[PDB]
């Protein structure tokens, strides 16, 4: 039944939604199912094809009131349950997709539908024009973890050279260890190079 | 989205963690910043500065918890053991517990992670022996689980009436509670006609 | 329920046992086969979101919705012999809000009744799962198995929460 | 003397945006920023324009890697003629 | 006995930043628990944010100054403050964010809806109205390509309510959430007329519940869990405590 495409993708959206959850680290959203969403446009368009056809019956009145009200009612249901169904996977993505936003990008394209790519670029210059202004005193894109910690020993996990600070510069060389306020560090722990 | 799903409906340890240390508490000062009428001073927002600048050493006063952690860190501050935070008051809060199962003792709503804090990083001011206070806060942390028990027992759409648990014990329980009340009251309500 | 919550529309796919109480021409898809009419009385099974509105529209309406075995005499006493020992799993995935579904559709107060009982009972076993946090136990795991889709999510939240008390409070 | 805006630097790049900013690329900004010798309260939107190209073209951390850097110098460099 | 306990407090009776905190911490406690979105307290913040902005300014002249006793313990003391407080804020920030985007449909209808009782600019704050309205633009954008174009006019809509299901979604009033009854925010309490004392004289602010159709004697200084819609008042009120 038509039903039964949109029972698979939205079967897709709880795999991936489970995906992302179980997993605790951040993990790159899986390809989009363009062939099952363009499967589904194809019985949207043959259902309306068919609505049409019921209304040419319609003004010739083959049992109207009654075969065309319920043809009709069942053809709208049908597509709107299409309609749910593609909107839950969508929306499903597209939150998955400001989370990438908020977590990394404010600090696998290919697996993106272009117009997700869009929106998310789009996400992403909403949320710098965020920070951007009032309100910029605080980091939004910060951690959401307490700063509990005021000092931090951190060994640099990867080498990258010696980098810039407000009043100081790290020289980040493997295996060597710094002893230094959490919160002028954080970024770089963020992009991995620092070790606790 | 800009809230993990796993801050949506609750707390982590650690907001709970901060919520506390937003708390004052007796500390012992090693410092005397308190200038004579015969310099740098602290000058905070978000809390008292008078005190900070009239620090005397070993002169009892109130500073924020996170405050006095910071300084604890140094050598330059001693943290109080909050009264309750005594053999005799542990012991008495357990013999209420026993007394009144129904009932759970009127324990400070921060007694848990406070007690966690000062174990970690107060195990020297503490004048009991530290391990037999770790001991009765675990008796007590396992008799209020196995009243939290009973009472969920009756869980009902209705309402529910906690009294003296614990913060900490509160978050923790948050999401099941709420969900198990949440999805009765749903069922209850589609009854309703 | 949320228009776009995930599980909702999966238990919405569910489809449930019908019949019509009239003979539609140009239905027969609903068959399998466009070309026949449908036909009055005619016992069909149907997706929960078109076999409500269904029920819904017709006065005689135009199908009618079958008692589920889900919801069968066999099943209540099954639940009121032992609820924790039932396997909701097996019976459906998503039985719990299905029965609400149900009842939302026609208010059966003994359902309902039924429901709570159920869920409390297990709710009881599955707190005490999740909170025997491993310093997995073949018990939890068929405990889990018979586990529900909304069962297990408020474990996993439970068990994910009572994991965070743990690791912050015996760890620094 | 790059340290002097090496604080400026800082919350400009890699914590305006953090993007992180070698020390040599800090003195090719203090050379770029003798270059615009004139005041340099007005600079900080130069070099926000230069963090834009470089979060346009290069998009690697320590930004003030002083060569990097500078090819996002002479790339701004066009831009601010062609404008 | 003469009480002159009245005479000595009459003979007695001859915006605090950290106060500001305080109100501070326990909205973004209501803002994580609440399941709707609370009316941004505006002059708390804009308060706040001043101050925060005067804060670290000084904080780097006396980073200037030690460039230039030389304790730096209260440095360290400015440098966690302004950390725990900029947290705080930014806890609250995204938790509403994040709420806004869950209801933005409710939100777009109540603002569209000009019988509304409350303004969208009175709830959300001026850089929340603005990623409203620019967030539901683009996400429309990305619904419409993707999927309406191809979807007839009757169903493209994408804030309809006549369907099965409504399309909009609003936080459930009903939700189950912790409390604590803080009782009158003063120490006068036979000020308020909603407390009025009961069993053993313990006040309380009765509540009736219409969908059980009972009463509720929620007992000053305890714990219960009730329907938000329930306490809304009452939390409004600042009489409880959103736990």
């Amino acid at each position: 039944m038509y039903g039964d495409l949109g029972n698979k993708l939205v079967l897709e959206a709880k795999r991936t939604k489970q995906l992302y959850a179980r997993s605790n680290q951040d993990v790159n959203l899986p390809m989009y199912h363009e062939d099952i969403i363009r499967n589904i446009l194809k019985e949207v368009s043959n259902l309306r094809k068919n609505t049409e056809y019921l209304k040419e019956q319609q003004q010739l009145g083959m049992l109207d009131d009654k075969v065309a009200k319920c043809q009709y009612f069942v053809t709208l249901l049908c597509m709107e349950r299409n309609k749910r169904c593609l909107l839950a996977y969508q929306r499903l993505r597209t939150d998955i997709l400001d989370s990438m936003a908020w977590n990394n990008n404010g600090l696998d394209t290919n697996n993106l539908s272009h117009q997700e790519q869009e929106y998310l670029k789009e996400y992403c210059d909403l949320i710098t024009d965020l920070k951007s202004g009032d309100l910029v005193d605080i980091d939004l894109s910060g951690s959401l973890v307490p700063p509990s910690d005021v000092f931090i020993d951190v060994r640099v996990l990867k080498d990258a050279g010696e980098i810039q600070t407000e009043y100081g510069v790290f020289n980040l060389i493997k295996d060597s260890q710094f002893f230094v306020r959490q919160s002028d560090v954080e970024r770089l722990i963020q992009q991995g190079y620092l070790q606790k | 989205m800009s809230l993990p799903a796993h801050l949506q409906q609750t707390f982590s340890p650690e907001e709970i963690q901060f919520i506390v240390e937003n708390e004052p508490i007796k500390i012992f000062p090693r410092i005397t910043t308190r200038q004579k009428i015969r310099h740098t001073r602290w000058q905070l927002i978000t809390t008292d500065d008078k005190a900070l600048n009239n620090m005397v050493a070993m002169r009892s006063t109130e500073v924020v918890l996170w405050i006095a952690l910071l300084l604890k860190q140094q050598s330059k501050c001693s943290i109080v053991a909050p009264q309750w935070l005594t053999t005799k008051e542990l012991d008495r809060k357990i013999q209420y517990e026993k007394t009144h199962p129904d009932r759970f003792s009127e324990l400070p709503w921060n007694w848990l992670v406070l007690a966690r804090i000062l174990f970690n990083k107060a195990k020297d001011d503490f004048h009991d022996p530290i391990h037999e206070l770790r001991g009765k806060i675990q008796d007590l942390r396992e008799i209020r689980q196995i009243k939290v028990l009973k009472g969920l027992k009756y869980l009902n759409e209705s309402h529910l009436q906690l009294d003296n648990l614990s913060l900490l014990e509160i978050n923790e329980l948050r999401p099941f509670i709420t969900e198990i009340m949440d999805k009765l009251r749903e069922i209850h309500t589609a009854s309703l006609t | 329920m949320g228009y776009y919550d995930i599980d909702d529309v999966l238990a919405d796919g569910t489809e449930f046992p019908c019949k019509f109480q009239y003979d539609i021409p140009g239905l027969g898809y609903l068959e399998n086969n466009p070309g026949r009419p449908i036909t009055k009385n005619t016992k069909l099974s149907l997706p929960l979101w078109l076999a409500r509105i269904l029920a819904i529209v017709g006065p005689v309406p135009f199908v009618e919705l079958l008692p589920p075995d889900m919801f069968s005499t066999k099943v209540m006493n099954a639940i009121k012999t032992d609820p924790v020992a039932l396997d909701l799993h097996s019976i459906n995935s998503h039985f719990f809000s299905l029965a609400i579904k149900w009842i939302m559709l026609f208010s059966e107060k003994e359902l309902a009744n039924v429901v709570s009982e159920l869920l409390l009972q297990r709710a009881q076993e599955l707190n005490h799962h999740a909170s025997s946090l491993s310093i997995t136990n073949i018990a939890t795991s068929t405990f889990l198995l018979k586990l529900e889709e909304m069962e297990k999510e408020i474990y996993k939240k439970s068990h994910e929460s009572y994991k965070d008390t743990k690791r912050w409070m015996f760890k620094k | 003397q790059p340290p002097l805006l090496r604080p400026l630097a800082y919350r400009v790049l890699s914590r305006k945006y953090g993007l992180s900013i070698k020390s040599d690329g800090l003195s090719a900004l203090a050379e770029f920023v003798g270059t615009n010798i004139g005041a340099n309260w007005r600079q900080g939107p130069a070099t926000i324009k230069f963090l834009e190209q470089f979060a346009a073209v290069w998009k690697q951390q320590e930004r003030g890697l002083f060569i990097d850097q500078s090819g996002v110098k002479e790339v701004i460099q066009e831009m601010k003629e062609r404008e | 006995d003469i009480n002159i306990d009245d005479i000595l407090a009459e003979l007695d009776k001859e915006v605090s930043p950290q106060q500001d905190f305080s109100d501070l911490m326990k909205s973004w406690k209501n803002e994580r628990c609440s399941p709707e979105l609370l009316p941004y307290p505006h002059q708390l913040m804009k308060r706040l944010l001043n101050r925060i902005s005067m804060q670290s300014q000084l904080i780097e002249n006396i980073s200037m100054g030690f460039l230039d006793n030389e304790s730096k313990l209260p440095l360290l003391c400015m440098e966690t403050e302004l950390e725990r407080l900029k947290f705080v804020i930014r806890s609250y920030i995204r938790c509403r964010l994040s709420k806004i985007d869950k209801f933005s449909l409710y939100l777009r209808q109540l603002n569209e809806d000009e019988n509304s009782l409350i303004s969208l600019t009175d709830l959300l704050s001026k850089d929340e109205i603005k990623y409203h309205d620019t967030h539901s633009l683009i996400w429309l954008k990305l619904v419409n390509d993707s999927i309406l174009k191809y979807m007839p006019e009757e169903l493209q809509a994408i804030n309809d309510t006549e369907g099965s299901v409504n399309m909009i979604d609003e936080p459930d009033w009903n939700k189950f959430v912790f409390i604590h009854v803080n009782g009158p925010p003063d120490g006068k309490w036979n000020e308020d007329p909603l407390l009025q004392e009961n069993e053993f004289g313990k006040p309380c602010y009765t509540v009736t519940i219409p969908d059980l159709k009972e009463e509720v004697e929620l007992t000053i200084g305890s714990i219960y869990v009730m329907r938000y819609e329930v306490i809304r008042d009452l939390l409004r009120d600042d009489k409880v405590a959103l736990i």
